[PDB]
């Protein structure tokens, strides 16, 4: 099998920035090579082939180079739309295969996120069982830390988060943290507080309520 | 234009069978390399197979040759992907893809895949199908954000819509996360103007297909 | 058993038909996708196409590698070839551009014979001795067609139970034409004006794409299979593998002097007189004048404008 190599396997850079992707197959394939670009929980779409032949409506940004065994995506001005992982292809021989991709992520002015904390509602109460959300809001960049505390003890091991992928129009992320908790132990404590640490805060936000008010 | 429809994507029991298809139109079927792809969660693509319709020719990766195999149906302009002995590692999203260009044409663009369908989701597992329970979020800087919490439900996916579609802006709905439980869990936020709270009314709308459950949760305040 | 000679889109190959187990010669390497292939064996060439480069090219055998360009422009799909071994020409069709044309075997004093009612053009062979070209045409409307070597007398031979017709050869001997159809699943032969059509193989053909012959035995390529293989040419039967794990097996030829049979040409010593190109004909005196695509020949049928 032909191995196609892709670097780097994740990148950011700026709205308008020259972003280059590289692709290596381990033997010469001519050029017989396709870019595919994967928005997520989306199928992937065509963006060049012959490894320069651009796709019909396909934007003049997305560029492709190479031959033999170095291959090379361009995006010549990256817009807030092309955040997506990448594809590269070999279409020279069976079995197709392609490179591991690239993740490409635009970077932006900081933002912080807006922070809201939701209590468990009464209905998921009578189940048995107690879920605490904590929101980040529209935020730039991904990395951010947040804690839970219940009566000011600081939690571990019960709590987990989701991100969303970035925005295609002002490339923030959004991200849910959940407490879980029986019941009864919900019961046992007073106050529930998410505490979230992140660049664009000078100093990190609490956002907390107290059990039944 | 081309479309492509795959179809057969669901909850399996780890050495059971499934066949999935790939319903083509808009394109003259026989001329056409069709290749199934499948992409397992959260990693790469893999080509797991072609057939060329018009005599029902194929070919298979390594990975699969002696479990998957493909076949066609040139009257029903439908192709399929008869799985075996299915495991956990399985599990993926299942792509059908049109090759590019005339099969027998000397200049070849078969491998370049320029058309995909939606993909259907297999998921090779023992556990059995669960729908979601669905749980209100209650509603700074002159915005309130509300939501819902849909919990406990498999396999995935599931739907959240907001208002039955008239409420797109703002809308945030997160990747499922996988409880240790076995089930999964998201939820779907919104953020809109806290002076709204009193007059606009939201409904969330979700749906598990693979449960065929279906829900509309009214969420007010506070 | 002869040596054949086959393009393989990153080279071109011999094997031995008589030991089709070892290793092929690789004759030219360093191709990027060479499609069709011909020879002029007295002269020692060797002609191909290669439909990525968009060109004709070729060399000399065993003294490479001199290789050559030999027709570089007015090219898409040059997906067939052939060498009048004869007349000392050069044919050739183009699926895109939807032409058959003729040169000289340098390349010079191209003309364009046709460039009508195509539409998939392929295979091309030619009987030089009879003044005849024929071609396939794997389009909307799939045919086989003759015509005079000199561009003359376009007629349509085959049009029933065909579809993809891709190889297509001459027996010289037997004067008969055989071809094979990647759609239909067989290979078929007929007398040289398409009538007396007879079945020759009817299946284990999921798609052949070049055909040539020597002595009692059809040699073929599938693009499927990834081999050539061989039958007895007059029944069909003995079918084989002589070669297989062929990467990407292309047009292909029985290399022999004996499948480029002698004969007196026509033209003579002083090019029968034409002032630029002298094409074999299938009416007396068995060749015509001929000139440059846009260049009118004159009154006397001899010399160009
Ligand atoms: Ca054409």
């Amino acid at each position: 099998d032909i191995q196609m190599t892709q670097s780097p396997s994740s990148l950011s850079a700026s709205v308008g920035d020259r972003v280059t992707i590289t692709c290596r197959a381990s033997q010469d394939v001519s050029t017989a090579v396709a870019w595919y670009q994967q928005k997520p929980g989306k199928a992937p779409k065509l963006l060049i082939y012959s490894a320069s032949f651009l796709y019909s409506g396909v934007p003049s940004r997305f560029s492709g180079s190479g031959s033999g065994t170095d291959f090379t995506l361009t995006i010549s001005s990256l817009q807030p739309e092309d955040f997506a992982t990448y594809y590269c292809q070999q279409s020279y021989t069976t079995p197709p295969t392609f490179g591991q991709g690239t993740k490409v992520e635009i970077k932006r002015t900081v933002a912080a996120p807006s922070v809201f904390i939701f209590p468990p509602s009464d209905e998921q109460l009578k189940s048995g069982t107690a879920s605490v959300v904590c929101l980040l809001n529209n935020f730039y960049p991904r990395e951010a830390k947040v804690q839970w505390k219940v009566d000011n003890a600081l939690q571990s091991g019960n709590s987990q988060e989701s991100v969303t992928e970035q925005d295609s129009k002002d490339s923030t992320y959004s991200l849910s943290s959940t407490l879980t908790l029986s019941k009864a132990d919900y019961e046992k404590h007073k106050v529930y507080a998410c505490e979230v640490t992140h660049q664009g805060l000078s100093s990190p936000v609490t956002k907390s309520f107290n059990r039944g008010e | 234009e081309v479309q492509l429809v795959e179809s057969g994507g669901g909850l399996v029991q780890p050495g059971g069978s499934l066949r999935l298809s790939c319903a083509a139109s808009g394109f003259t079927f026989t001329n056409s390399y069709i290749h199934w792809v499948r992409q397992a969660p959260g990693k790469g693509l893999e080509w797991v197979g072609w057939i060329t319709p018009y005599g029902g020719y194929t070919n298979y990766a390594d990975s699969v040759k002696g479990r998957f195999t493909i076949s066609a149906d040139t009257s029903k302009n439908t192709a399929y992907l008869q799985m075996n002995s299915l495991r956990a590692e399985d599990t993926a999203v299942y792509y059908c893809a049109r090759g590019s260009g005339h099969v027998n044409a000397v200049k070849n663009y078969g491998y370049v895949m320029d058309y995909w369908g939606q993909g259907t989701l297999v998921t090779v597992s023992s556990a059995s199908t669960k729908g979601p329970s669905v749980f209100p979020l209650a509603p700074s800087g002159g915005t309130a954000a509300l939501g819902c919490l849909v919990k406990d439900y498999f396999p995935e996916p599931v739907t959240v819509s907001w208002n039955s579609g008239a409420l797109t802006s703002g809308v945030h709905t997160f990747p499922a996360v996988l409880q240790s439980s076995g089930l999964y869990s998201l939820s779907s936020v919104v953020t809109v103007p806290s002076s709204s709270l009193g007059t606009q009314t939201y409904i969330c709308n979700v749906n598990h297909k693979p449960s065929n459950t279906k829900v509309d949760k009214k969420v007010e305040p506070k | 058993a002869p040596l054949l000679l086959y393009a393989n889109r990153r080279d071109l190959r011999l094997v031995d038909a008589t030991n089709g187990k070892e290793n092929a010669t690789i004759v030219v390497g360093g191709l990027e996708d060479a499609a069709a292939v011909d020879f002029v064996f007295s002269h020692g060439l060797i002609y191909w196409s290669d439909v990525s480069e968009e060109a004709i090219k070729r060399t000399e055998f065993n003294k490479t590698e001199s290789v050559q360009n030999v027709v570089v422009s007015g090219l898409l799909s040059p997906d067939g070839l052939a060498c009048d071994w004869l007349g000392e020409k050069l044919y050739w069709t183009d699926s895109e551009t939807n032409r058959i044309e003729v040169s000289n075997l340098d390349g010079s004093l191209r003309k364009v014979l046709f460039w009508q009612e195509l539409d998939q053009p392929r295979a091309i062979a030619l009987d030089p001795s009879s003044g005849f070209m024929y071609w396939t045409d794997w389009g909307e409307v799939p045919k086989i067609e003759r015509a005079g070597m000199d561009g003359s007398s376009r007629f349509i031979i085959i049009n029933s139970e065909i579809y993809w017709p891709n190889g297509l050869t001459l027996d010289y001997e037997e004067q008969k034409l055989y071809w094979a159809d990647a759609k239909l699943n067989f290979i078929h032969k007929s007398n040289l004006d398409g009538t007396n059509r007879q079945a020759v193989v009817k299946g284990s053909l999921p798609h052949p794409f070049a055909l040539t012959l020597f002595e009692d035995i059809l040699y073929w390529t599938d693009w499927s299979t990834h081999s050539i293989l061989a039958c007895n040419k007059y029944t069909g039967e003995g079918l084989r593998e002589i070669h297989s794990d062929i990467f990407s097996p292309m047009d292909i030829h029985a290399f022999s002097q004996q499948r480029q049979p002698n004969a007196t040409n026509p033209c003579g010593i002083d090019n029968g007189g034409c002032s630029h190109l002298c094409l074999m004909s299938p009416v007396k005196p068995f060749y015509q004048c001929a000139c440059p695509t846009g260049v009118k020949l004159l009154e006397n049928g001899k010399t160009c404008k």
